């Protein structure tokens, strides 16, 4: 069934005003929130 | 919608006035491409 | 409570005949969800006129606020449920309620271009010049959206 989500909607005239990126805001509320796959890097001869 | 489309903040000037999509833009829908049109005895047609 | 959580979900729903069942046993009105939610705010939401009728005969509080300050009036406003407006504003419902943000139902309302609801809130003294916190008002929301028809009612 629907379930409460909580929805945040970003002003892109006070982004533009104060000088943010969209990217910027949209990516460190991702990242943050989120979660964000960056790389891969080797553990022990492993790829992970 | 188109609205929302037409809404979408491009800049703002100096003295605060909003550039939005549609003061440099016609915005409606349209398909992707206007190549192919048919008819059928004379009749507005589409098909496949 | 059991009979709140029942609730929750028959105003939710809009099974008329179990909320009227509840209200005889005594199921909560100002029971909430965890976002703060009253069988009201969902009844509002949803458009089941007969049950936010219900619920007010019942003592559910009008002017009930959810964990972000939003109102059933908020909800009925922005989903364009313009009889459950004029009940809930008959009923002494705050026309000039300020959620977290500053947003108003006449805000919500002009937004998503529902033009009786707004000439409504207006009757019942909705304050044309109130500012969110951006300081938009309706009237800048009406040029932004591009309606011109809202644009000429608040004026």
């Amino acid at each position: 069934e629907d379930t409460p989500q909580f929805k945040i909607d970003i002003d892109q005239e006070k982004a533009q005003a104060l000088g943010v990126s969209i990217n910027d805001i949209n990516t460190t509320l991702g990242a943050a929130w989120g979660g964000s796959y960056v790389n891969d890097f080797i553990d022990r001869g492993r790829v992970k | 919608s188109t609205e929302e489309f037409g809404k979408i903040l491009l800049k703002v000037n100096q003295d605060g006035s909003r550039v939005l999509l549609r003061d440099v833009a016609k915005i409606e829908l349209g398909g992707e491409n206007y190549d192919i049109i048919a008819e059928f005895n004379g009749q507005p047609a589409s098909g496949l | 409570s059991d009979l709140g959580k029942k609730l929750l979900e028959a105003a939710r729903a809009g099974r008329d005949d179990e909320v009227r069942i509840l209200m005889a046993n005594g199921a909560d009105v100002n029971a909430a969800d965890v976002v703060g939610w009253t069988p009201l705010h969902l009844a509002a939401y949803w458009g089941h006129l007969e049950i936010v009728e219900v619920l007010l005969k019942n003592g559910a509080d009008v002017n009930a606020y959810d964990t972000l300050g939003s109102t059933p009036l908020h909800l009925a406003a922005h989903f364009g449920h313009l009889e459950i407006v004029e009940v809930l504003l008959k009923n002494g419902a705050d026309v000039n309620a300020k959620d977290d943000n500053g947003i108003t139902p006449l805000h919500l309302a002009a937004n998503r271009g529902h033009l009786e609801i707004v000439e409504v809130l207006l009757k019942y003294g909705a304050d044309v010049n109130a500012q969110d916190k951006f300081g938009k008002t309706a009237f800048d929301i009406s040029i932004n959206n591009g309606n011109e028809d809202l644009a000429e009612i608040l004026q």
